[PDB]
RNA sequence: ACAGGUUUGGUCCUGGCCUUUCUAUUAAUUCUUAAUAAAAUUACACAUGCAAGUAUCCGCGCCCCGGUGAGAAUGCCCUCCAGAUCUUAAAGAUCAAAAGGAGCAGGUAUCAAGCACACCUAUAACGGUAGCUCAUAACGCCUUGCUCAACCACACCCCCACGGGAAACAGCAGUGAUAAAAAUUAAGCCAUGAACGAAAGUUUGACUAAGUUAUAUUAAUUAGAGUUGGUAAAUCUCGUGCCAGCCACCGCGGUCAUACGAUUAACCCAAAUUAAUAGAUCCACGGCGUAAAGAGUGUUUAAGAAAAAAAAUCACAAUAGAGUUAAAUUAUAACUAAGCUGUAAAAAGCCCUAGUUAAAAUAAAAUAACCCACGAAAGUGACUCUAAUAAUCCUGACACACGAUAGCUAGGACCCAAACUGGGAUUAGAUACCCCACUAUGCCUAGCCCUAAACCCAAAUAGUUACAUAACAAAACUAUUCGCCAGAGUACUACUCGCAACUGCCUAAAACUCAAAGGACUUGGCGGUGCUUCACAUCCACCUAGAGGAGCCUGUUCUAUAAUCGAUAAACCCCGAUAGACCUUACCAACCCUUGCCAAUUCAGCCUAUAUACCGCCAUCUUCAGCAAACCCUAAAAAGGAACAAUAGUAAGCACAAUCAUAGCACAUAAAAACGUUAGGUCAAGGUGUAGCUUAUGGGUUGGAAAGAAAUGGGCUACA
């Protein structure tokens, strides 16, 4: 605006980033509650294998399992990361495949 | 056109008024409920001062009137 | 940033989100060796071993190094130095506590007031004033080491450690618990530094040299990871069929997927490669008519900006008083007639109605006004009189004073209007639009409430018409100011603060969700918009003859059958059929035949699935006038492109038209009728792309089908 205004208001500061689902950490350890299924948003349709998990942050969170096929039993321990899934509403947490109770999605050779 | 912004407002307002009619008395509670907190916090605010200024009693001729609950 | 992708049928514009670059942890997949740097989840709890000694006593040393970042908006910077120590023939030097202040210093104003935060007396601890801080952010709250040859802070916790919990590795190694986060219970004082020593010297988990770890660079001995729709380097065949799955953004999968999973080639990085999460980087010296943003209005404070000119008058409707009434309407009488009112049409309603003639109150102010004045704005236009329109004139608030309608409180008023409500219609319904009553309420006096599309969506005050077209609208801009705007919702919302409000006003967020949301335009299409002109078997009005009823014929649709297919709004229904007893025949039932028509073929043959893969032939708009290359123009182009006293259009082609045929004319009919549209019709005329069948979805023989409860389309024959 004017100079006195730009003086009184200071220069603009770049606002600190809002921490996401992982609350700033790269990954999270988690424990399974109930394996289940969700339906995608409109233009595309499927059914995605989801879990409900608890995080070492003591928060419960809905997360996504990548790949075709898996074994996920209650009380299994998992690792999770912050990939958001573009199909579904509100699932912000992927499960890392290959660690703990989820082994690398199997090969059919 | 810009009506399409107004439509939203118009609706959001209408849908609010309707709400505040059904909810009226629930609302009325929670308003007065907080006024009785206000007046209390207010009181404590001053009480704090006697006790901070070393006096035992509230100073002479102090009834500490109720502002928030003022009616009629 | 040298930018790039992403809003729409498309075009700009505005505007987020994302990609592309570099670093760091951690994870997944791989991993050969050295060298060098770096080593770290945790002020959670700690087993054990060590991290201060020296030295003729005494003395001196003993968080100094070393560790950590818990705390505190801490602090940076700059003054000024008490004290401690060192040197020394008394003054130098190094640290530097306290105490200060030029200036700089995290977020938040939804934390706006704090509550004695000041001074004066030098009298010698008493008296005297009534102050101080604060919108240039006081006082709060929230988060946090840092501005780095270092500085600040802590040392089990109770900011401080007398005392209290209680028995302390935030020294080196190690260890439980915790966390996405994993170095040796390692050797030496040999160098440096430190402590003591007169000294040799002694001690030192500081440090030195190692040990461990792809954490980062370097060198080679080491080859692997990710990608391949687009942004963005790079693809073939299968499988799968909106499923399994993938994507950072746009998106991919619904039978032929370069987007999935797996091959095949490539691409690019490479002892690393991807993924994740944090950073660096990243708004606005840009804007505010239509896009997010000029507050409803004025004045002043604080704070600022300044050559000269800058008070002239109502063409008369500011405001506040007090008085007054012309038209109309109403009470209420006098007559007179039975109706009067009311709509598209009615009904209900009223006849204490209607017309006429009289006539107060209340309310509202035709024409003038084709005027454009007065007020700060809201607002103000019947008449008269009284009072009367700030500032020698810049800007200015959260302060002050006003602020349409509606609404609230008390009292009056009540012609007419009228939310509500009750009748009446309309309607599927009609809580509405139409009708009829009647109320709060519009009116006055006094007090509140403080909101508007309070909009001319265009801030104030001086200027200029220079420069100049995003679009549209009211053409473009300086200068001084204040106010306001950082995607869209969420949200004129939740909590706060204040208000004569207590379904209120004002101030005004976040979770979450999305990759948009917006402004202006462009061609279409559409319109129970408006205007003109038509319809010639054609909508209406009109004429004739029929269909719907009856019997029958014949086609669909349903039921029934072991027993075809196709068509099925206009553009199906005596339709493919100008044609089914066997045949046709594609169907069902049984039986049978396997190089099984042909010159040759691990080959024939298939009325099997795709008409949404198609060619063929057609339907349809359509007796509609347009389609389309080649160019040319438009202060830009999505697109448009004519005016004949002509203004940017020219153009061969295909349509129409013209000619042909109906045996001469003419008209009439026939024919013709592009481009496209309907993914319109038909893989059963035939032919084909893709798929399937191959001792059968192939080829033969023998029979068998086509029954009517109905429902309906078209015909025929009648009813004389
Ligand atoms: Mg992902
Ligand atoms: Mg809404
Ligand atoms: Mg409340
Ligand atoms: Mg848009
Ligand atoms: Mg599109
Ligand atoms: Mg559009
Ligand atoms: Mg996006
Ligand atoms: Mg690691
Ligand atoms: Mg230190
Ligand atoms: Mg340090
Ligand atoms: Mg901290
Ligand atoms: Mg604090
Ligand atoms: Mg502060
Ligand atoms: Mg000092
Ligand atoms: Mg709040
Ligand atoms: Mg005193
Ligand atoms: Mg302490
Ligand atoms: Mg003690
Ligand atoms: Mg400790
Ligand atoms: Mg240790
Ligand atoms: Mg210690
Ligand atoms: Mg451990
Ligand atoms: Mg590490
Ligand atoms: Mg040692
Ligand atoms: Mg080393
Ligand atoms: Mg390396
Ligand atoms: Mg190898
Ligand atoms: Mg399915
Ligand atoms: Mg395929
Ligand atoms: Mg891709
Ligand atoms: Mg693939
Ligand atoms: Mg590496
Ligand atoms: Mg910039
Ligand atoms: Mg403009
Ligand atoms: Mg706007
Ligand atoms: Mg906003
Ligand atoms: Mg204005
Ligand atoms: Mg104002
Ligand atoms: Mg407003
Ligand atoms: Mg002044
Ligand atoms: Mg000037
Ligand atoms: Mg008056
Ligand atoms: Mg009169
Ligand atoms: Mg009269
Ligand atoms: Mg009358
Ligand atoms: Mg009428
Ligand atoms: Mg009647
Ligand atoms: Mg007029
Ligand atoms: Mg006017
Ligand atoms: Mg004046
Ligand atoms: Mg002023
Ligand atoms: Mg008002
Ligand atoms: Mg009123
Ligand atoms: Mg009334
Ligand atoms: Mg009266
Ligand atoms: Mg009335
Ligand atoms: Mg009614
Ligand atoms: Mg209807
Ligand atoms: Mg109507
Ligand atoms: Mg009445
Ligand atoms: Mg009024
Ligand atoms: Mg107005
Ligand atoms: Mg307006
Ligand atoms: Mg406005
Ligand atoms: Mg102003
Ligand atoms: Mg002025
Ligand atoms: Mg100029
Ligand atoms: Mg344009
Ligand atoms: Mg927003
Ligand atoms: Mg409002
Ligand atoms: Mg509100
Ligand atoms: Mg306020
Ligand atoms: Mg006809
Ligand atoms: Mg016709
Ligand atoms: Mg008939
Ligand atoms: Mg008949
Ligand atoms: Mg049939
Ligand atoms: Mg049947
Ligand atoms: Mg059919
Ligand atoms: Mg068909
Ligand atoms: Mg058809
Ligand atoms: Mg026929
Ligand atoms: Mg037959
Ligand atoms: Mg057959
Ligand atoms: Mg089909
Ligand atoms: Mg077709
Ligand atoms: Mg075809
Ligand atoms: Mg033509
Ligand atoms: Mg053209
Ligand atoms: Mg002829
Ligand atoms: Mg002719
Ligand atoms: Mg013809
Ligand atoms: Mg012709
Ligand atoms: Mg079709
Ligand atoms: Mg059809
Ligand atoms: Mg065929
Ligand atoms: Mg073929
Ligand atoms: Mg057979
Ligand atoms: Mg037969
Ligand atoms: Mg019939
Ligand atoms: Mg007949």
């Amino acid at each position: 605006a004017t100079l006195n205004q730009m003086h009184r208001l200071g220069p603009p500061k770049h606002p600190p980033g809002k921490m996401g689902p992982t609350a700033g950490r790269p990954q999270l350890k988690g424990v399974v509650l109930r394996t289940f299924i969700r339906k995608p948003k409109k233009p595309n349709s499927a059914n995605r294998k989801c879990c409900r998990v608890r995080l070492s942050t003591g928060r419960e969170a809905v997360c996504f399992i990548p790949g075709e096929g898996h074994s996920l039993q209650e009380h299994h321990v998992v690792l999770v990361q912050g990939g958001r899934t573009q199909d579904l509403p509100g699932v912000k947490l992927t499960v890392v495949r290959g660690k703990y109770d989820c082994g690398h999605v199997q090969k059919k050779k | 056109k810009n009506i399409l912004k107004i439509r939203r407002r118009k609706m959001n307002h209408h849908k609010y008024r309707k709400l505040v009619k059904r909810t009226r008395f629930l609302r009325r509670k929670v308003r007065e409920g907080r006024l009785r907190q206000k007046q209390v916090k207010f009181e404590r605010d001053l009480k704090r001062i006697w006790q901070k200024a070393g006096l035992k009693e509230a100073p002479a001729g102090w009834q500490t009137p109720k502002i928030y609950l003022k009616n009629q």
